[PDB]
């Protein structure tokens, strides 16, 4: 999910510009729901996932807000000590405590019902148990007991009119979420929100802790510890789910790392390229980053140094020279199915070979399979989410930096061979694979582009539409599920704010019983594909001026 | 009027709600959601509570057990019972607004029931506050803020210990899954601030 906020000192023809691209995958009907709320202290406009009461993306005419995933570590697992005799009990601070339990019946259409039991300790629900060691694992969340208050902080924050009011609501949001601020005066801000545990000394948060009492959290860290910045010296805030701040530790997921190879550098380079940006230029960063190969930048210098002493007729060197002429932007050919340059396919095959020769060989099976993906894996329907740099590739990037990497190389991943020899071997693997399928003339290689599917199933895998409701888009774009832009104090209008968004396929998902599709069922789907957007209205005048219908209700509680 | 809710839709069908108190405001919101996204909302409601196999059958029994084992519904109902009246109105207003449109749909199904209900063979039921809260918990807390792999990390660590011996197995683990990496590109520049805590990275708890 990415976001770029541009303040006073970097904005051209405005005081502040906020562009948000929440990335949850692509669905039919649309993941988010557009809604304006005018009354009871609220005056807001925007769109929000699953039509939550509080709007995750939008503005109130004075301030604007947006989010990206935080990925801080807010969950730890507690290894509970069970007893073969006295079952349903667990040792905690010197006594045998009884577990909470509840019975559940699953009713099944055209089947028999199934009942099972859920168990919970003081640390949380039990994930799994090991009868052999008489250990049960409880998942313990720092936000447990604050779900509803987080829902409410996201609703109340829509009323804030400044930083101080807004940070009071951010301090109550307990999930690991980045929050972003912009306002009519051009101020900008960021808070890495949520509740983080206050761990005992010696607690390594990447692995389980005994639940017998000595390792229990002490409490939750205060809000003063949450990474935050207001009006940064740089003039902008950029995030693509990268680290908040220097020395902040990430989620304990084995597949998730914050290292020197990070896709947010791609956003940074474009915002540092120009002294100021207009709204049209801030919007246009969505199109560039959508189409950018993420691995070129990382490993092109390595490829160049390894093939520098080769002759011009060596195929390994020709593959590197193709990459050297490319800027990494993928573009579709006229056929609507192949990419104009073969670069992504080359890095894909090279990286798969490099990982199999380095990271994969140092790790025992079956854990080696966690580190072999190149990051390019998809199917015919295309990626289910954002493109990123794979874990394997982040670990390999540290290894190719040598003693310039801050990460001690406890095992040499090159296994005693000079780097260049491993790079050239992988490049020979690459040439063998690709030339066999496409031939020897690199200039006519037509390699397959990634496509984009709006799925009928939701992110759980459950149908939320019939299978024919699936929509197909020819170009895969590494961009938000929805994109929204808020521009404060435009010099080009009399309005104090201007905002736009795009919620595809459309606002409505309604299909009548006769098969008649609502009028607003797919009117945003072509807009989405061409990087277009529609206006968001906030004031009464603007709403009345663009009204297509009206309905009045008279109700008493 | 305190009893009036005015709903204006724009050229893209986006609703704007005009009301004078909380309960009417969120009742308007609920009502237009039920107009626009009722099947999506009903499948999301079943997805977040683990009641999919009742309308879709045996292929979803595992799915529903997994959803139910990951939360504690009484803990959520207790949070809802501690709300003040103003906060409770948000949730109750929204459920009431949805229900008013579901009442009309179940009364005139020949023109108002979303086709997919016919396709999948079942009809909408009425919502309460718990159901609105669970849309946000099942999809944001319960899995966009619930990531851990601590158990699998411990299995990798043990396997590296066997391969490279006890001290060496730990240093390779730190090579593959470092706790922090000082060269990571950060959203906040080091001139503004750094995170003050330092953590054990030796698995000192064993
Ligand atoms: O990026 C993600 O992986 C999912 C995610 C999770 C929470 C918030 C998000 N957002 O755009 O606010 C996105
Ligand atoms: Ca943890």
């Amino acid at each position: 999910s990415n976001m770029w906020v541009i303040g006073k000192s970097k904005a051209q023809d405005a005081k502040a510009i906020m562009v948000n691209g929440p990335q949850f995958g692509w669905y039919a009907p649309a993941y988010t729901y557009g809604i304006g709320l005018h009354g009871a202290g609220y005056d807001v406009t925007g769109n929000t996932p699953f039509a939550y009461p509080g709007l995750v993306f939008g503005h109130n005419g004075v301030i604007s807000w947006g989010s990206t995933a935080g990925f801080g570590d807010d969950v730890d697992i507690f290894a509970e000590r069970l007893s073969a005799e006295k079952p349903g009990y667990y040792l905690h601070n010197g006594k045998w405590v009884k577990m909470l339990s509840r019975e559940e019946t699953i009713t099944v259409k055209n089947g028999q019902a199934e009942t099972f039991t859920v168990w919970r300790t003081v640390h949380g629900n039990i994930l799994q148990t090991d009868q052999t060691t008489q250990t049960a694992y409880a998942k313990s969340r720092a936000w447990d007991g604050k779900e509803v208050a987080s829902l409410l902080a996201w609703t109340h924050q829509m009323k804030a009119k400044n930083w101080q009011q807004w940070t009071q609501q951010a301090a109550k949001q307990a999930l690991t979420i980045n929050w972003y601020y912009a306002d009519v005066n051009g101020n900008i801000g960021y808070v890495h929100t949520g509740a983080y545990p206050d761990r005992q000394s010696g607690h390594d948060p990447r692995l389980p802790v005994p639940g017998t009492g000595k390792w229990d959290w002490k409490g939750l860290l205060p809000f003063e510890m949450n990474p935050k910045v207001y009006n940064p010296q740089s003039g902008y805030i950029a995030n693509w789910n990268n680290s908040p701040q220097k020395d902040y530790p990430a989620s304990d997921l084995f597949a998730f790392l914050w290292g020197g190879a990070d896709r947010v550098t791609e956003i940074d380079r474009l915002l540092e390229q120009k002294p100021r940006l207009t709204a049209d230029q801030a919007w246009d960063v969505i199109r560039q980053t959508s189409r950018q190969d993420l691995n070129l930048r990382l490993f092109l210098p390595t490829l160049q140094a390894a093939t520098s002493g080769l002759t011009q007729s060596d195929p390994r060197r020709q593959l590197v020279e193709t990459l050297t002429r490319w800027d990494g932007i993928n573009l579709l050919n006229d056929d609507g199915k192949t990419w104009q340059q073969p670069g992504s396919a080359i890095l894909n095959v090279w990286l798969t070979s490099m990982l199999k020769r380095t990271v994969v060989a140092a790790v025992p099976m079956p854990f080696d399979k966690w580190y072999s993906a190149s990051g390019y894996e998809t199917t015919q329907d295309g990626p289910t989410g954002s493109l990123n740099i794979s874990v394997g590739a982040k670990i390999l990037y540290e290894a190719v930096q040598g003693d310039k990497s801050p990460i001690p190389q406890a095992v040499d991943l090159f296994a005693g061979k000079p780097q260049q020899e491993v790079v050239l071997a992988a490049l020979e693997d690459t040439w063998e694979t690709l030339s066999k399928r496409y031939g020897n003339n690199v200039s006519n290689w037509k390699t397959p582009a990634m496509a984009l599917t709006f799925r009928a199933n939701n992110f759980f895998g459950v149908p939320q539409a019939a299978a024919e409701e699936t929509r197909h888009q020819a170009e895969y774009q590494n961009r938000g599920t929805e994109n929204d832009m808020i521009v404060f104090s435009p010099t080009t209008s009399d309005r104090p704010v201007l905002a736009w968004d795009v919620v595809a396929p459309g606002q409505s998902g309604f299909i009548a019983p006769d098969g008649t599709v609502d009028k607003h069922y797919e009117d945003q789907l072509k807009m989405y594909e061409n990087f277009g957007r529609k206006s968001l209205w906030l004031t009464k005048q603007d709403v009345e001026a663009h009204k297509e219908s009206q309905e009045v209700l008279h109700v008493q509680r | 009027s305190s009893s009036e809710i005015k709903i204006v839709r724009d050229e893209y069908g986006m609703p704007h709600i005009y009301a004078n108190d909380t309960w009417h405001l969120f009742y308007g919101y609920g009502y237009v959601v039920a107009q626009d996204r009722l099947f999506q909302m009903e499948m999301a409601r079943r997805s977040t509570q683990g009641t999919v196999a009742e309308v879709l059958g045996k292929d979803f029994v595992k799915f529903d057990k997994d959803i139910r084992r990951n939360y504690w519904p009484d803990a959520i109902r207790a949070q809802i019972a501690a709300l003040s009246p103003e906060d409770m109105s948000i949730l109750q207003g929204y459920a009431d607004g949805m229900n008013a449109w579901i009442d009309k749909v179940n009364t005139n199904p020949e023109t108002l029931l979303p086709k997919q209900f016919n396709t999948f063979g079942f009809t909408p039921k009425r919502w309460e506050p718990f159901d609105v809260a669970m849309i946000f918990v099942g999809t944001m807390a319960n899995r966009f803020s619930d990531s851990t792999s601590e158990i699998d990390n411990l299995a990798l660590l043990t396997a590296l210990k066997d391969k490279y011996g006890v001290s060496q197995g730990m240093a390779v683990f730190n090579q593959l899954k470092w706790l922090v990496n000082p060269s990571a590109p950060t959203t906040i520049a080091v001139q503004e601030s750094n995170y003050p805590l330092k953590f054990n990275q030796q698995n000192s708890q064993t």
